[PDB]
């Protein structure tokens, strides 16, 4: 027998009630972030065909990173809030499990229901978890951490430009990361979230009080 | 006792000279015609790729990837089952069901 | 500010211009300036030579734009109110309560020729609209235009399939039709002709070729 | 009062007037007369309202019965003018709460909207429809007058 | 009402015809009335089983005869414990018609079942209809002024099967059964059972007719009521307008038939092309 | 690179005016942001 | 009492049989219509009455015999083409 | 000349024969002529008048209409025209041949399932 | 003219008086049965391939 | 084809070995007159800024463009003729001249009829500069190739115009070019067998 696409996944998407509550408007001067996260995640999922036209190659993925309490996981609440696309949130850490071939596995439902709802945007936080640059080939957690790893780049890698799936990464130790996930075609576009400047200060303290 | 269970899904009377709502009739054969439309134009490139084609990949390139041949067929043969349906009911009605 | 106008007096689409006011807006509302009424006009503007009027209500509404609720938002938003009802008539009274505010602003004069025409072409819609075959003079009475400019008008709109119907000069009516939608089964069907011709001539290749 | 916009006929609201005018605007001391129709300018202006409601009412039933109707004829049934009756008849066509097509030069109005070959035919399946379960329904009562009288 | 359709599964007709067999055994050749079980779901009645009970009346009198009701007790708690969720949900009688005495039975069996649903049965191989009619008693109201009585109102009855039920009635039916038919074979065969369905109906209809006209039954003025719409219902298909829409539609189905006969010529080339290349191809190496 | 960076860059402008074809505007545009700007 | 294929009245044989006045017909039909009696539609430009259905009556004796006799004319109408059917599709039949 | 529709010259064919001898075969002709002629006008005309068809019919004598009309039964109205209302009698649209079309649906059918 | 409305060649009247020839409207032609009838012999023919 | 292919690149233009952007320019008016629908014409060749700035430079195609949108069908006339001998001279529209100038004039006709119910022979002679006996003759060939919704009464000199359904149209195409797939479908088959 051959199962449905969307059947067989440990992950699910997001239901309408476990949309965050964070709008836009809750976060509080990010525009240079707010626009590379529409401009690469968002604004491609409707406007595909107007890259074509154009000719700019949609990322397809997007690496925030930036020291902590910096608005990268809000950034992720706001635009699962504000998307007419479907939603995976996921964080690395539940990838590596104690069955082996499980972490692997799950990845590709990831990425198999992300493609049969397509549009859909994958969030991945704290992606440091399976994104490790260094691997022991003699301990059991590197070497399922590498499967898990080397099935996310062939994941990425095995979407076309057909295919309307975004994935967005969160971290704040991207220097940790293994700079392959880094590479054209997998994360081409890395949006740093930097320490609130005094503009960006007075826009933080005028949204929240 | 065997007569007996060919009464199973036996349709009733009313339900062979039930003529199926136009509306919906005309929406399928329009969506159907539509759905040829892009199979007929991939259909094209089917007879230039099999052409050449290793004969290992006659069957094995085939797997995973859609027949626009194969679901050509089952499009022509749906409609032409529900149109000829749908006119020989109707053809029926307008004698049986005469006010004359 | 300036990019908004630039884009608006070159007669290009109005939603880049609209974009260029709401962020001159947001600018000039976060710092308290004089001049966040002036784009707060432009913006609603810009939504009446998009088609959509309705938008300038909800616009003002909003919580920067209660601020501004002035004479100068009341001028783009009865002109708003006269596109909305497509009414001829209320844009001339809009363009006579609220002169100043609209006759005056040198933006927003140079497209109030743009919206007596786009206006024009509104109501005689709705006028024409109840009817199947009315008298011309009958449309200019409404319309409060001259026959031959209504004539004209209608005769030009055929042209521009803005409606369907024809006009009889000798009667001096105009004819509405109630076409019906093209079948687009007979459209798929002779595109899939078209294609399965292409079918053919590759089966063609493969059966000479073959043989 | 009440029943009257409820039946499915037309009112007359020379009739309305003459029936339940003073007892709405003035009223009875017996029985006072609220402010909904009273002389002040809130008054008057929903009694002007009321006047629209018979007519568009008039309208309604005039779309469900009529098929083809005279403006002349309309405008004497609305007790309106044939401008006012047109006019009337205009604004309800333009904010789609009434079909009607008027054709001003022979003085028609026409209500029955263009017959799609779907519809028509599907009408025309409605019937059979609605003829083959009333052919079941009839053998059915048979069947019980066959039991009873046997 | 409270029953919008009846669907009676393939063992209960299997049950009830082994209960007519065994009961109507060199004994006698009456009907024999048993106790339906089933569940509900929204309106739809599911009888899915039945056990036979005690019954016997009289040939003459129609106010004599016995139902062992405290049989009917004793054995729906012995299937009680085997399938709880399946309830009695009305009776079964195999008489080819109803009979007078049906309401009175339907009475005593509403204490176990509010909503009693009778279905008759038919052992008999009937040509043309499903063997079941699925009746629920009704309180009629008449306008004529005649007192309020209670009568069976018919309900829609459908034959349907379980999963495992269709798989032993496939294997039943695997020799008899011919499945080589296509879809739109198939399809003709029930516009000519329609066309045979409505004949009989039509038939059944003129033959009381018939006896109200020669006076061997009274009439109704309900039935004639039905019938006066009947006819009325009866369409003109010789109205200009109509005709110019049939007309329309038919030629819309048509080109999408010769569109699909079109392609259906085309497929059909491709493959006398492989199979004559597949000829050629075979003989060459040979 | 850099150089490749402003042309992407110009892509991106003529998509924030949702038009089809990158103008010279874009490209003097993108190279503000790529080299003053960063 | 008029045929399916002749129901249109004109107000003229309304305002004759009822004892009516002509402008008077248009109201007792919405009355009729109203009420249930009667179904159909009033073109008032033509001065006629569509009538598509009435409230089935009481019939005599004889006029079921004249209703039995259109159930003969329509059985075998539908006999007639139970035999074209099973005739011409006989090799497709199951 | 018979075939297009030269009616005239039919009749004028008389004068101008090759030879004594072709006289016996033109009358013959000319009387199939006459009823043709005349077959038209039905289908044709819808009303004409009374010497106006004369020439048409190439009659002499107007007696020779009044024996000729009886025959045709060409119902002559009071302003001396000939009302041709025929035309009425349509390929009849009417009516939709139901039965032809089901035998045309049905074999269809049967050049889809018989085949096997 | 008067072979060709008789023929069938053409739908017209000929008004012998005025002296013209009056042209019958065109009739929809996808209203009556000649579109199934040309259909019919496309159909059967493509069946018959 | 041509005149989506063409306005596409008006704004994208560096094809000069094969031709002139003003030449080119030139072309994808042609091309547009021809094979857009009014509305289309309006928004790509009457308001194309790019277009618009060629024709600066380019009176007379100008001139034939705008003839038509603005009902100027005298010089319309006028420009087509002009047109035509262009067109004649070009190896790339030498073969389409005849075709191209008749579909050309059927379009200034259908124009002209489209938004009356009926135009007198006279009117429609006044319109185009030409006599009667033109506009009569003109008509009359082009009603008989079914390309022209109206019809003729000469006595009175009135043309007529009709709305046929599109409907109709599209049964006659694919009749037309059913039957054109059909005959391939037979001559493969006459192939395959020997
Ligand atoms: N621009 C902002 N406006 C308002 N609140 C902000 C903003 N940036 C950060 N915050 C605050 O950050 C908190 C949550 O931090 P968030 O998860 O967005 O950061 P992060 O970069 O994903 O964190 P970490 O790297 O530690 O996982 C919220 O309580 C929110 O109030
Ligand atoms: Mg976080």
């Amino acid at each position: 027998d051959v199962l449905p696409p969307e059947a067989d996944s440990s992950i699910m998407m997001l239901t309408s009630d476990q949309k965050p509550d964070v709008m836009y408007a809750d976060i509080g001067g990010m525009d240079i972030q707010k626009q590379e996260v529409r401009e690469a995640v968002e604004l491609p999922l409707t406007h595909f065909e107007l890259y074509k036209q154009i000719g700019i190659d949609p990322p397809r993925g997007v690496l925030m990173y930036g020291p902590p309490g910096c608005g990268k996981t809000m950034l992720a609440k706001a635009v699962a809030h504000h998307t007419t696309a479907a939603f995976i949130r996921v964080v690395g850490s539940e990838f590596v499990q104690k069955y082996l071939g499980e972490g692997p596995r799950m990845v590709r439902d990831v990425f198999r229901l992300a493609k049969e709802n397509a549009p859909a945007i994958i969030f991945i936080d704290e992606i440091d978890a399976i994104a490790t640059k260094r691997f022991d080939a003699q301990t059991g957690a590197d070497r399922e951490v590498q499967r898990i790893l080397l099935e996310l780049l062939n994941q990425m890698d095995g979407f076309d430009q057909n295919v309307n799936v975004k994935v967005i990464m969160a971290t704040n130790r991207a220097d940790t990361l293994d700079p392959a996930l880094l590479r054209p075609g997998r994360l081409d576009r890395k949006i740093e979230f930097p320490l609130p400047d005094r503009r960006q200060k007075r826009l933080i303290f005028s949204t929240i009080t | 006792e065997q007569k007996m269970l060919l009464n199973l899904h036996k349709k009733s009377w009313m339900e062979g000279l039930t003529l199926q709502d136009y509306s919906e009739h005309c929406k399928h054969n329009e969506s159907v015609v539509k759905e040829m439309l892009e199979l007929a134009k991939n259909y094209n490139k089917a007879v230039e790729e099999e052409d050449k084609m290793t004969p290992e990949q006659l069957a094995i390139k085939n797997v995973g990837k859609q027949d626009p041949k194969r679901h050509l067929e089952e499009h022509v043969d749906v409609l032409m089952t529900s149109n000829i349906v749908q006119c020989l009911a109707a053809m029926l009605d307008t004698v049986v069901f005469k006010l004359i | 500010m300036q990019s908004g106008i630039i884009h608006a007096a070159e007669e290009k689409d109005w939603k880049t211009a609209y974009s260029y006011f709401y962020e001159a807006f947001e600018g000039y509302d976060s710092i308290d300036s004089p001049k966040a009424i002036t784009s707060l006009k432009y913006m609603l503007l810009c939504k009446i030579m998009l088609n959509t009027p309705e938008d300038v209500q909800a616009l003002v509404s909003g919580k920067l734009a209660l601020r501004y609720a002035g004479r100068q938002t009341e001028a783009l938003k009865c002109v708003a109110q006269a596109s909305k009802n497509r009414s001829l008539a209320d844009f001339e009274k809009a363009l006579t309560d609220y002169r100043a505010e609209l006759r005056d602003d040198p933006i927003i004069s140079t497209h109030l020729a743009k919206l007596y025409d786009n206006l024009l072409e509104q109501n005689l819609i709705r006028v024409i609209e109840p009817f199947s075959r009315v008298q011309i003079e009958h449309i200019s009475s409404l319309i409060k235009l001259s026959k031959a400019d209504v004539e004209r008008k209608l005769s030009q709109m055929i042209l521009d399939k803005k409606f369907h119907g024809i006009l009889d000069q000798g009667e001096g009516v105009l004819i509405i039709f109630d076409e019906p939608p093209v079948d687009k089964t007979y459209e798929a069907a002779l595109e899939t002709i078209q294609n399965m011709s292409k079918v053919v001539d590759s089966l063609y290749n493969k059966a000479k070729k073959l043989t | 009062l009440l029943k009257l916009f409820t039946t499915m006929e037309l009112m007359r609201w020379s009739t309305l007037v003459e029936d339940y005018g003073m007892e709405l605007r003035k009223g009875s001391l017996e029985s006072p007369a609220t402010d909904v129709f009273g002389s002040t300018e809130e008054g008057e202006k929903r009694w002007k309202d009321l006047k629209n409601r018979v007519v568009e009412h008039n309208i309604r039933i005039m779309a469900k019965y009529y098929t083809r109707i005279t403006m002349k004829r309309m405008a004497q049934l609305l007790d309106l003018s044939v401008d006012e009756s047109e006019a009337f008849l205009s604004n309800l066509v333009v904010n789609k709460t009434i079909f009607a097509k008027v054709d001003r030069l022979a003085g028609i109005i026409n209500f029955q909207r263009p017959k799609d070959p779907n519809n028509l035919l599907n009408d025309w399946s409605q019937k059979l429809n609605s003829l083959m379960s009333l052919v079941n329904k009839t053998t059915h009562l048979i069947a019980k007058e066959e039991m009873i009288h046997n | 009402l409270a029953v919008q359709k009846v669907v009676v599964h393939p063992l209960v007709l299997l049950s009830v015809v082994d209960h007519f067999n065994r009961i109507g055994k060199v004994g006698n050749q009456k009907r024999v009335v048993g106790v339906l079980l089933g569940s509900w779901q929204k309106k739809v009645l599911d009888v899915s089983n039945s056990f036979a009970v005690p019954f016997d009346e009289d040939d003459k009198d129609d106010s004599v005869w016995f139902l062992d009701h405290d049989y009917l007790e004793n054995m729906y708690g012995m299937f009680k414990k085997v399938n709880a969720r399946e309830r009695i949900v009305g009776w079964y009688h195999t008489g080819p018609k109803l009979h007078k005495n049906d309401i009175a039975i339907n009475e005593l069996m509403k204490r176990y079942c509010p909503n009693s649903v009778l279905v008759i049965i038919d052992v008999k191989p009937k040509d043309l209809g499903l063997p079941t009619e699925a009746y629920i008693s009704v309180e009629e109201v008449h306008d004529d002024g005649t007192p309020t009585s209670k009568t069976f109102e018919h309900v829609t009855s459908e034959i349907g099967a379980e999963e495992a039920e269709e798989v032993g009635v496939e294997h039943l039916l695997r020799d008899i059964k011919d499945t080589t038919v296509g879809t739109l074979s198939q399809r003709i065969t029930n516009q000519v059972h329609g066309l045979k369905g409505l004949n009989s109906k039509l038939l059944d209809i003129r033959s009381y007719l018939e006896k109200v006209a020669t006076g061997k039954l009274p009439i109704n003025h309900q039935i004639i009521y039905q019938l006066q719409d009947v006819f009325n219902l009866l369409p003109d298909v010789s109205l200009q307008e109509f005709v110019k829409a049939f007309y329309l539609k038919t030629n819309d189905q048509m080109v999408v038939v010769y569109l699909a006969s079109l392609i259906r010529s085309v497929v059909a080339l491709h493959n006398l092309i492989n199979n004559k290349i597949a000829n050629r191809d075979a003989e060459k190496k040979e | 690179a850099e150089v490749k960076g402003v042309c992407t860059e110009a892509g991106m402008y003529a998509l924030r005016e949702r038009r089809v074809h990158v103008t010279q505007e874009d490209f003097e545009m993108a190279v503000a942001k790529v080299m003053q700007k960063d | 009492t008029r045929p399916a294929n002749h129901r249109q009245l004109t107000f003229e044989e309304i305002a004759k049989s009822a004892k009516i006045t002509v402008n008077e017909v248009e109201l007792l039909v919405m009355k009729a219509l109203s009420v249930g009696l009667v179904k159909g539609s009033i073109d008032e430009v033509d001065k006629r009455v569509h009538m598509t259905w009435v409230q089935p009556r009481v019939l005599d004796l004889q006029q079921i015999k004249g209703m039995k006799d259109r159930l003969e004319f329509w059985c075998t109408d539908v006999k007639s083409m139970e035999m074209l059917v099973e005739h011409q599709a006989h090799d497709i039949l199951t | 000349y018979l075939m297009e529709g030269s009616y005239n010259k039919v009749f004028l064919a008389k004068g101008n024969i090759p030879a004594e001898s072709y006289t016996f075969f033109i009358d013959i002709l000319l009387d199939t002529i006459r009823d043709e002629i005349a077959g038209c006008i039905e289908k044709a005309y819808e009303k004409i008048l009374f010497t106006e068809a004369t020439r048409i019919l190439f009659f002499n004598t107007p007696k020779k209409m009044t024996d000729y009309a009886k025959k045709r039964g060409w119902v002559l109205g009071p302003n001396n025209y000939y009302s041709f209302a025929s035309q009425q009698q349509k390929p009849e649209d009417t009516t939709i041949p139901s039965t032809e079309l089901a035998k045309q649906v049905i074999e269809y059918a049967r050049q889809l399932e018989m085949i096997v | 003219v008067a072979k060709a409305i008789r023929d069938g060649v053409i739908e017209a009247s000929i008004n012998h008086e005025k002296g013209y020839v009056q042209s019958k409207e065109m009739i929809d032609i996808y209203s009556t049965r000649e579109p199934q009838l040309a259909f019919h012999q496309r159909i059967s023919f493509c069946l018959d391939i | 084809q041509a005149a989506e292919l063409f306005l596409d690149t008006v704004s994208t233009f560096t094809s000069y070995e094969l031709m002139d952007y003003k030449t080119f320019v030139t072309y994808t008016v042609y091309v547009s007159m021809i094979a857009l629908e009014r509305p289309d014409l309006r928004e790509k060749v009457i308001k194309g800024a790019e277009i618009l700035e060629v024709l600066h430079s380019l009176p007379a195609v100008r001139q034939y463009l705008f003839s038509l949108y603005e009902c100027r069908y005298s010089v319309f006339f006028q420009s087509l003729a002009v047109v035509e001998q262009e067109m004649k001279k070009d190896w790339l529209f030498a073969p389409h001249y005849r075709y191209y100038v008749r579909e050309m004039r059927i379009h200034a006709y259908s124009q002209l009829l489209e938004s009356y119910r009926s135009l007198t022979l006279g009117y429609m002679a006044e319109a185009f500069g030409v006599g009667v006996e033109f506009i009569d003759q003109e008509l009359s060939r082009f009603i008989a190739a079914g390309r022209l919704h109206c019809k003729i009464d000469k006595v009175n000199e009135i043309v007529e115009t009709n709305r046929p359904d599109s409907k109709n149209w599209q049964y006659q195409e694919t009749i037309k070019k059913g039957d054109l797939l059909l005959n391939r479908v037979q001559k493969l088959s006459r192939v395959i067998n020997m």
